[PDB]
This record gives structure tokens, C-alpha cells and sequence, in this order.
RNA sequence: AAACUGGGAGACUUGAGUGCAGAAGAGGAGAGUGGAAUUCCAUGUGUAGCGGUGAAAUGCGUAGAUAUAUGGAGGAACACCAGUGGCGAAGGCGGCUCUCUGGUCUGUAACUGACGCUGAGGCUCGAAAGCGUGGGGAGCAAACAGGAUUAGAUACCCUGGUAGUCCACGCCGUAAACGAUGAGUGCUAAGUGUUGGAGGGUUUCCGCCCUUCAGUGCUGCAGCAAACGCAUUAAGCACUCCGCC
């Protein structure tokens, strides 16, 4: 839902080298922006059951990528989840 | 998703054999190359050539047919499966089709035929029956 | 089934039952009635006598009794 | 039978050029099928939206007998 | 190919069947016959025919039975290896046996097996027991028997290299 | 960026030629006060209609051309004021591309 | 002992995702708006029927019906387009404009580097009928009343008619919820339609020929089936995981 300038704005600060659109940092940060905006839209339109499906699938994708990042490098994982403000 | 590449190889061979045409190609692997050599030594395949570019593969097999276009391999079966593995002891090595067929066994000293294993007196994982 | 389904929950067969079930009995003397003691016969006292008519398509008056 | 919207290379329909629209409606005002006019699948969708737009803005009759 | 019917052949009845067809009024009845045919040397055929009486039926069946015949290889009164013959709901397993053990086989399959000169073999029917389909499945399973010579010829090997 | 619209309304036929200019300028203003960059505003033609709307069988067509960011509360203001007027009869706002 | 399965240190790009450039659509939520028709109301003209059935009757009508002309009020459904067409995980979705929003397809080759598949218990959604609170109520219509028919008719047929069918918010959790065909992945003849793309040629090719992706139908081979039949959209040949007899 975020514009195409917000997206590049936030993938230019979780990159690692240049040209770095992959790298699970980028993907979970952009997914976090999406999930926040969709939560807003749901609070407003709470009987849009057909958009809630997409919300839930984004949440599944993010949790999966987090599991991957943890199982391979705990330092990057901790530093991220501090920087991004989650892990309740 | 693919979970058994050895079974996929075997079913390519059987599928292309039953429709009776004379070539076949698979993505390569160290175990499939082994059993392609074992299939070539006994007389089921005619040839095998190894191309390789930028991913694993590939392996090309050249089937073989009789004098009146009848088939030299008649079937082919995968024994050990991911989900139920089959290990055999040196006195349990099987004899497929009363010696008229072969079994393929992986041991501590190669992937070999079932004759070569009951001549060495060892056992291991059982890959396939080809009769 | 897959063999994983079988390992999670095994196979169970059917249970057979006699057709002479009043011949595995137990006393009613001191406490209660015990079921281990398969007999080939049992005895009793006949509390009535008489006759009855068969099913379809037979025809007779077949002699019988009731026994405790 | 050639798609007249493909005769020219016409990009937009504009629901205002009632001169172009007026050849896809019958002599009573009803929309003609994709057969009797030989147009494509998506140009037909655009044309239908066009004349439905026209009827509302009073450029075109819904029914025409009186 | 055609094994041509020019031998010494001992037939055998395997089944008969009263079969009707209801028409205007009452009922018609024929007799269907199932017959095997062989010489107890390795050539066996089956065939069936129907007529209005039992002798005429069995005759037409032997007529039919002789038109087909199979080669049935063996290696000293015992089948070369183990086969499973399947034809429409009849499944029949056959194993090589020990010298002088006999034939342990059911009704329909033992007729087929004995009229080809088989002496020592074990069988089992894991299927239905309708005589026609049992006979057809048994013959379907003999056709899979492979000689030891032919295998060595098809591959690039000799015998005593694969046995 | 922005989004482009095309507003098309139908004025009453029997008005004079100064209330007409007053109306046009009025709605240009009240478009612009909410951040709607108007970029064209014309008269089109005098036509008769295919059916009578209120009691009228003629009317004067006027079209405007306007861009704005998609969230600005401008183009709804036009609606809310146009359906309570007395000289306009219909309007159709439409995204243009 | 060291091939395979498991563990540890690495490396790779085909699976899976991301970026960049494009395409189609009754996908969903909110707010306004249009015309055709049915009902009722008001007014003018207007004379004895109208309505209904296999035939009749009940009903409405000389307090001027039906018809006919002009004006108002309200509700619900959206003719033609419209198609073995499109979209959705399913239930489902068709007048028009705007706002908010989910997914799919195609090309490319910047990027990450196996991040994948399936999923008991758990949660979410789920036609119609039904239940609760408060609105709305034109047409249709369980229950019910009256007229017929029959041996009888607590039915079918005719004249009426209440809940309900509609909106907001809660509950219910079931259907022949069906393709009576769980999901993922690879492999195995051909011919012919249509929906959305991408390449090459001739080139007004933008209308034609060829190739190639993803949907959706028809015919048909090997193979399968107890027959019916199925057949690159498998019910064929094979591996993984769940549900069930």
C-alpha cells in the first residue's frame, strides 16, 4: 500500500551493500510498513474480510523470514529486532 | 516440491521406455551418474554422455531395443524411500528375478551391483531393482 | 495410509463374539458372576413346556422348553 | 467485418463523441452484440461503458419511441 | 505365433453354465462351456463356445481352444522364475518349486498348469474366483516367463555371466 | 503525483449572460480554495436533450479540467454544492487518463 | 569402513522470494446518484362491467370500477451489453461516479542464497432458513380465510393474506457447501476453439503466418478401469505430508 517513494526510502537504509533489495532485513522492514498500514485500513473498514486474507499472508511471510535470519546469524537478528521495534 | 530425485530419474527412464523412443535427459547428480554407469555395464543402456554448463546437469541416456524393437528393460523399481529406509545385511542381499535381474546397493566401498556385494560379503542401502 | 499415519495411530481389528453366550457363566452364590469358565454344557430346571410354530416357509409345531 | 475501433488507431472513447457511439446502438437505442458489429472483447467493454455513460448525461436516449 | 494344431492333445472341461435369455412368453436356455487343451509338453490353450446341448458346446469350445496356444518355457519341470498374472479382477501368483513337490494350485489354474506339463509349482489366487478370468489371468502370467537364453542375447553378455 | 479529472455539468438554459459568468467563476474559486489546480474551463455547445430532466429539454454544457492529489477534499465539495444549486441540472466527475 | 541418512565449517543458482517495466478484471468496504416497470394517492374524460379457469365461483364495481391522460410517494431489483466470457480459497460477485484496499499474469536479470512443501490440536471465513435489539415495508409469500375439484382433499387450481424476503449491529455454523475427483512437484502422442500477454516475418500485419507463457472448453493415442468412462485441467507413471473406510 505504501507509495513507491516510501518503499525506496526505506530500502535505502536497511541495505547492506549497494544494490541490495534482497537481504531479509530489507524484506521484513518493507513488510512491516505494509502490515502497519493495513492494520489502519482494517480498523477503519473492519468488515473487509477479503483484505484481511492478504494481511494474514503478509504476517506469515514476515515470521518465516525472521525464523530464517535467526537460525543462521543471531547477531544480525538481535540487532534488527532492536532497530525495528517488535518482539513483544 | 521434489523430494526424491532418484525416483524421478527412474520414472523418466520407465516413462520414456514404455513409449519406446531413443533418448532421455536428466539433471545430473553424483548418484545418478553412478547408476547410469551400472546400467551401462550390464546391458540395459546403450550409452551415456555428460554435458555440463552452469547448473548441476545434465546427463543424456541412450536406450536400447531388441532385434524386433522389443525392450531390454521391462520394469524398474525404487526400494528405499525417504520416509521408510531399507538397510540390508551381508546375508540379506536380495536376488531379483532368480539372477536374471540386478539389484543396486550402496556400501562402504562404492555403489555396486548385488553380485559384487555378495562376493565381498557386505550390505547397505538398497536403491533399486531393475529386471 | 502413509507409514507415518500408521505410526501415529496403529491398526485395530474387529472383535468376535460367541453365539452361545450363556455358556460362559459364573455363580450367584457368595458375591457375583464370573466370566472365565467356558463350559461345553450347563444344566437347569424347565419352567415351562409346549410348542411353537416356525418361520416362513416351514410349517409345524416344534417342541421347546424354557430353562433356568 | 473489421473492428472499426481498430480501423483507426483510436485510443480513447470519451463517451462524448456521440457520432462514433451512435453506430453501435440499434434503431431503437439498444446495444448491439459483439457479433452483429464484429468488434473485439475489450473494445466492447469500453464501448458499453461509453454509451452507459452517455445515457446518464442526457446525450443519448434510454428508450426512443415518442 | 501360431502353434498349429497338429499334435496329440488331451482336453479337459473346466466349467459349464446354464444361461438364459428371456423372450416373449417364456425362457430360452443354452449351455456355455470352458475347455482347456494341451499335450503335457509345454503347449496350452483355452477356448470357449456355446451351443444348445452339452456335447455340441464342448465340441465348439475345443474347436475354439485349438486356435490359440502358448509356448510356456520351463527349466526342468519348473518355471524359470516368479510371475504375477492379472486380468480383470483375477490375480494369480506363481513360484518355482522343489523337485518332486507337486502342484499346489486351485481348480481352474491346476488344469492349465497340468496340461502344459508343469510338475512342481506353487500358486495362490489373491483375487476373484470366476473360472474364465482365472484362466485368462494364468495365461497372462505365463507369457511373462523369460528364457535364460533370450535375456543373455538381448543384453551384450553371455550366459554363465548372468545367472 | 496527482490525478486528473474532467467535470461536466449542465446549466439551466433560460438564464442571462452575467449570472452564467458569476456561476462559472464561483465554482472555479471554490475548486481552487481546496488545492485543486484548474487547468481549463470552457463552454461547449447548446444542445437539446433526449429526455426532459426537471422540465427542461435544452441546456448548456460546460467542461473543466483539473488535477489534484487523490486525497484532497476538493472534488467532493463540488458535488456537495452542485446538488443543491438551482441552475445546474447534472454533473459527472470522471478520472481522466 | 566411509557410499547413503543425521551433525560441523564453507561454496553455488535452477526452487522460493525481492527490485525494475508493463497488462486484464460483476475481487472487497464506504458514500452519493439514474432510468424502465408494479403499487397507492390526486385530478380530467368516460359508461356497465372487470378479473379469473380445463368450466366456474369467491373478489372489486353505479359512494362511479376497469380503461385513458397528467402530477406525486415510497420500496426493491438492475432490460440490451451477455458469451462452455471474467474475478475470487471456498460461500459467492452484473446500472453509473468517487474514496480506501487484496490478489493474479507477462518480460527482464539488480539482488538474497534453500529462506521450501504439508500441517493433528488451535483460529478465521462460510448459501438459504432461523434467533435478538431498533428501523423500513412496493411486489412476492409459509401459516391462515374464502371459492372449487373428489368417494374424502386438513393438497395440486382461483381470490385474499401475516411472519419473512430489505438496512445496522450481534448470534447460529449447516446444504446434492458437487467436478460426489485433498494439497505440492516432475514426466508421458496429436487435432481444434476462445480470454490476458510477449517475441520474429511480411510490414498500412495495427486485419496475416510462425513461435512462446498463463487461464478456459471440445475431440482423441499409449496407459488405466468391474463396466461406464478418464486421458498435459488424468481417474496415467512416480515421490512427500494430511483426512477418511
Amino acid at each position: 500500500a505504501i507509495s513507491q517513494e516510501r518503499k525506496n526510502e526505506i530500502i535505502k537504509e536497511y541495505a547492506r551493500h549497494e544494490g541490495d533489495t534482497g537481504s531479509p532485513e530489507v524484506q521484513i522492514a518493507v513488510l512491516t510498513e505494509d502490515i502497519n498500514q493495513l492494520n489502519e485500513h482494517a480498523r477503519t473498514h473492519k468488515k473487509d474480510h477479503h483484505s484481511y486474507r492478504g494481511l494474514m499472508k503478509k504476517i506469515g511471510h514476515r515470521r518465516n523470514l525472521l525464523a530464517y535470519l535467526r537460525k543462521t546469524d543471531i547477531q544480525r537478528y538481535r540487532e534488527l529486532i532492536q532497530r525495528l521495534g517488535l518482539r513483544r | 516440491v521434489m523430494t526424491d530425485p532418484i525416483a524421478d530419474f527412474l520414472t523418466r527412464i520407465r516413462n520414456a521406455n514404455m513409449v519406446k523412443h531413443e533418448t532421455l535427459e536428466v539433471p545430473a547428480s553424483k548418484i545418478k551418474r553412478d547408476i547410469a554407469e551400472i546400467l551401462k555395464r550390464e546391458g540395459f543402456i546403450r550409452d551415456v554422455e555428460y554435458i555440463e554448463d552452469d547448473k548441476q546437469g545434465v546427463i543424456r541416456v541412450f536406450l536400447k531395443y531388441g532385434k524386433n524393437e522389443e525392450r531390454v528393460i521391462t520394469n524398474l523399481k525404487r526400494i528405499s524411500k525417504p520416509g521408510l529406509r531399507a538397510y540390508v545385511k551381508a546375508d540379506e542381499v536380495p536376488k531379483v528375478l532368480n539372477g536374471l535381474g540386478i539389484a543396486i546397493i550402496s556400501t562402504s566401498e562404492g555403489v555396486i551391483t548385488d553380485k559384487e556385494a555378495r562376493a565381498k560379503n557386505i550390505g547397505g542401502e538398497v536403491i533399486a531393482y531393475v529386471w | 495410509p502413509t507409514i507415518n499415519q500408521l505410526v501415529r495411530k496403529p491398526r485395530k481389528s474387529k472383535v468376535e463374539k460367541s453365539d452361545s453366550p450363556a455358556l460362559n457363566k459364573g455363580y450367584n452364590s457368595f458375591k457375583k458372576t464370573q466370566t472365565n469358565v467356558n463350559s461345553p454344557q450347563k444344566r437347569g430346571v424347565c419352567t415351562r413346556v409346549g410348542t411353537m410354530t416356525p418361520k416362513k416357509p416351514n410349517s409345524a409345531l416344534r417342541k421347546y422348553a424354557r430353562v433356568r | 467485418k473489421v473492428d472499426y475501433i481498430a480501423a483507426n488507431h483510436i485510443e480513447y472513447i470519451d463517451y462524448k463523441d456521440t457520432e462514433l457511439l451512435k453506430r453501435f446502438i440499434s434503431e431503437r437505442g439498444k446495444i448491439l452484440p459483439r457479433r452483429v458489429t464484429g468488434t473485439g472483447a475489450k473494445n466492447q467493454r469500453k464501448l458499453t461503458i461509453a454509451i452507459k455513460r452517455a445515457r446518464i448525461m442526457g446525450l443519448l436516449p434510454f428508450v426512443s419511441d415518442e | 505365433y501360431i502353434d498349429p494344431k497338429h499334435l496329440e492333445l488331451e482336453d479337459r472341461v473346466v466349467a459349464i453354465n446354464r444361461v438364459t435369455k428371456v423372450v416373449k412368453g417364456g425362457r430360452r436356455l443354452r449351455f456355455a462351456a470352458l475347455v482347456v487343451v494341451g499335450d503335457k509338453n509345454g503347449h496350452v490353450g483355452f477356448g470357449t463356445g456355446k451351443a444348445q446341448e452339452v456335447p455340441e458346446a464342448i465340441r465348439k469350445a475345443i474347436e475354439d481352444a485349438k486356435k490359440n496356444l502358448v509356448e510356456v518355457p520351463m527349466v526342468g519341470s519348473t518355471i524359470p522364475h516368479e510371475v504375477i498374472g492379472v486380468f480383470g479382477g483375477g490375480r494369480i501368483l506363481m513360484k518355482p518349486a522343489v523337485e518332486g513337490s507337486g502342484v499346489a494350485a486351485g481348480g481352474p489354474v491346476r488344469a492349465v498348469l497340468e496340461l502344459a506339463g508343469v510338475a512342481d509349482i506353487t500358486s495362490k489366487s489373491l483375487g476373484s474366483n470366476t473360472p474364465i478370468n482365472v484362466v485368462r489371468a494364468t495365461v497372462e502370467g505365463l507369457k511373462q516367463l523369460k528364457r535364460a537364453e533370450e535375456v543373455a542375447a538381448l543384453r551384450g553378455k553371455s550366459v554363465e555371466e548372468i545367472i | 503525483q496527482d490525478t486528473k479529472y474532467e467535470i461536466m455539468y449542465i446549466i439551466r438554459p433560460n438564464i442571462d449572460e452575467e449570472a452564467k459568468t458569476a456561476l462559472v467563476e464561483r465554482f472555479d474559486t471554490i475548486l481552487k480554495d481546496n488545492g485543486a489546480e484548474v487547468i481549463e474551463s470552457k463552454d461547449w455547445e447548446k444542445r437539446r436533450l433526449a429526455y426532459e430532466m426537471n422540465g427542461f429539454r435544452e441546456g448548456i454544457y460546460h467542461i473543466v479540467n483539473v488535477t489534484s492529489p487523490s486525497t484532497a477534499g476538493a472534488i467532493n465539495e463540488f458535488d456537495r454544492l452542485a446538488k443543491i444549486n438551482d441552475d445546474i441540472i447534472r454533473h459527472m466527475i470522471v478520472k481522466v487518463e
